[PDB]
């Protein structure tokens, strides 16, 4: 809210009182935090793009996922993303230990809605199932590069305080594609983490209801690991209450 | 006469929204629906799609029957309109969405809905899990890597800085919105095609979990 | 249902408690039993087929019963 300060000389009683409104410092703090988080997320995204480049695949991401024949590259990209997320949670880890299998489904009767990437052991080693058609559909869905997204007082204050500044094939569309892939693989990684550390039955229960994620993860994630990418924003379904009533 | 170009633009935007082919979200109105239908009627190219949608004016709880030639013509027309890829699944999605819109009554508040009536038997998530998991286990790993390995991190800090500069003007808010809605709409399509109820509650529970982890 | 375990050092009071859901072990046991029973039954069936072969009748079973 507000505070005030009083200046006074030791030998004198003439005191000068000033008042401060903390809203200004609140704006400073909020702007600093927003900038810091934006920088962190952009750094992570750039790092992801850079390692994918390091793999040195000729085609762009969407073309790769469209090329059904070259399962090799799909598996490479998926594993690299999964390992990147794993390290982002455990920076000291740079490999994945146990070897990994991969399969690329091609039909609805082979895919599971809501979990394009999933895991299942063959009783000896873990296999990652990929819904390449779903990946292609997501990355191909037309994106909005125009509309903006969003207290009016602090909004105006930020508008008037913060400033603005007026050879890569990447547009905002490709950045969005990369972010979507990262988020999907992050969701899959959370499922896999719950699996590995709580058993296949717990993994199945999580698939049924993600809510268990709360405890099964926050026990370790919020404390020791970098926050989830989604943590950058609070997400919600438009007209959620009426939709639930429906 | 009519502004066939403006009609076409409105038709394209409405079709994109009703086919979930664009994360872009904007207001729509009966003026837009009329734009769309008039454009479809006037266009010789799109007569088949016009007929399809017009059939929605009836009970609309029916599966249109088309020859393979008819289906190919319709898909070609739609693909040329949206310039993409596509599927008769998207055709059915548009049919259902437009049928719901046409049957809907004039109102002041846009009716927020979820995907419904696409692709008869209602299946639960548990049944889908069992069946899909059995089929997956039947499937065999197309490819694999060996144990260990090493994540191929980049090294060129100059390259990283160049990429950072290239991405700076991208609003994280817009990118997040686009990605989240892309995933949500693809999940919606999968559920509707599978004829399995979409668990809005759990989908939102995902973000609930995100917040609960963040707060700690 | 479920169980839990507590680890503690003799000289220290800092104890670590973990919980286990027995459903996983139940699945393990059920799968093991199912596999074992399937193997036994298939073994018996193969043995039966093999002894019938040992009798060395030219025709197949259904043809035999039709003759």
């Amino acid at each position: 809210n507000k505070v005030r300060t009083v200046t006074e000389i030791v030998n004198s009683d003439e005191k000068i009182q000033k008042t401060y409104e903390l809203a200004e410092f609140d704006l400073k703090n909020l702007s600093s935090l927003e900038s810091y988080e934006t920088l962190k997320i952009k750094l992570a995204l750039s790092k992801y793009m850079a390692m994918l480049s390091t793999l040195e695949m000729t085609q762009p991401l969407l073309e790769i996922f469209r090329n059904k024949a070259d399962t090799r590259q799909i598996a490479a990209v998926v594993f690299s993303t999964l390992a990147f997320i794993h390290n982002r949670f455990h920076p000291l880890v740079t490999n994945f230990t146990n070897k990994m299998e991969f399969v690329v489904t091609e039909t609805n009767d082979t895919s599971i809605p809501g979990e394009p990437i999933l895991f299942t052991e063959n009783e000896g080693v873990l296999l990652c199932s990929v819904d390449r058609p779903s990946i292609v559909k997501m990355l191909s869905r037309e994106f909005d590069t125009e509309a903006l997204v969003n207290n009016c007082n602090v909004r105006i204050a930020k508008t008037f305080g913060a400033s603005k500044r007026k050879d890569f094939s990447i547009t905002e569309v490709e950045a969005t594609q990369y972010l979507t892939l990262l988020l999907t693989v992050e969701h899959a990684y959370l499922h896999y983490y719950i699996f590995k550390n709580y058993g296949v039955f717990e993994y199945c229960k999580s698939l049924t209801d993600h809510s268990l994620f709360t405890n099964k993860l926050r026990s370790t994630m919020s404390t020791k690991t970098s926050n989830l990418l989604l943590s950058k924003f609070k997400f919600t379904i438009e007209d959620f209450d009426k939709i639930n009533s429906n | 006469l009519i502004n066939m170009r403006r009609y076409r633009n409105a038709a394209r935007k409405l079709i994109h929204h009703y086919s979930l082919n664009s994360t872009s979200s904007t207001e729509y109105k009966i003026s837009d629906v009329v734009m769309t239908m008039i454009f479809l009627l006037r266009s010789e190219k799109y007569h088949s799609l016009f007929k399809l949608l017009e059939t929605t004016f009836d009970d609309y709880t029916c599966r249109p029957q088309m020859t393979q030639v008819q289906t190919d013509t319709l898909l070609d027309a739609v693909r040329s309109l949206l310039e993409m890829t596509i599927d008769l699944t998207t055709v059915d999605i548009m049919r259902s969405s437009f049928a719901r819109c046409f049957n809907s009554p004039i109102m002041r508040y846009a009716k927020i809905v979820l995907l419904q009536n696409v692709a008869d038997k209602r299946t639960t998530l548990e049944e889908l899990l069992i069946e899909r998991g059995e089929k997956i286990q039947m499937l065999q790993p197309q490819q694999y890597i060996n144990s260990g390995t090493e994540i191929p991190f980049c090294d060129d800090a100059e390259f990283l800085n160049r990429l950072l500069k290239h991405i700076d003007p991208y609003p994280l808010s817009r990118m997040y919105y686009n990605a989240a809605n892309t995933m949500f709409y693809t999940t919606m399509e999968n559920y509707a095609v599978s004829n399995c109820k979409f668990n809005i509650e759990d989908y939102n529970n995902i973000f609930k979990v995100m917040e609960n982890i963040r707060k700690h």
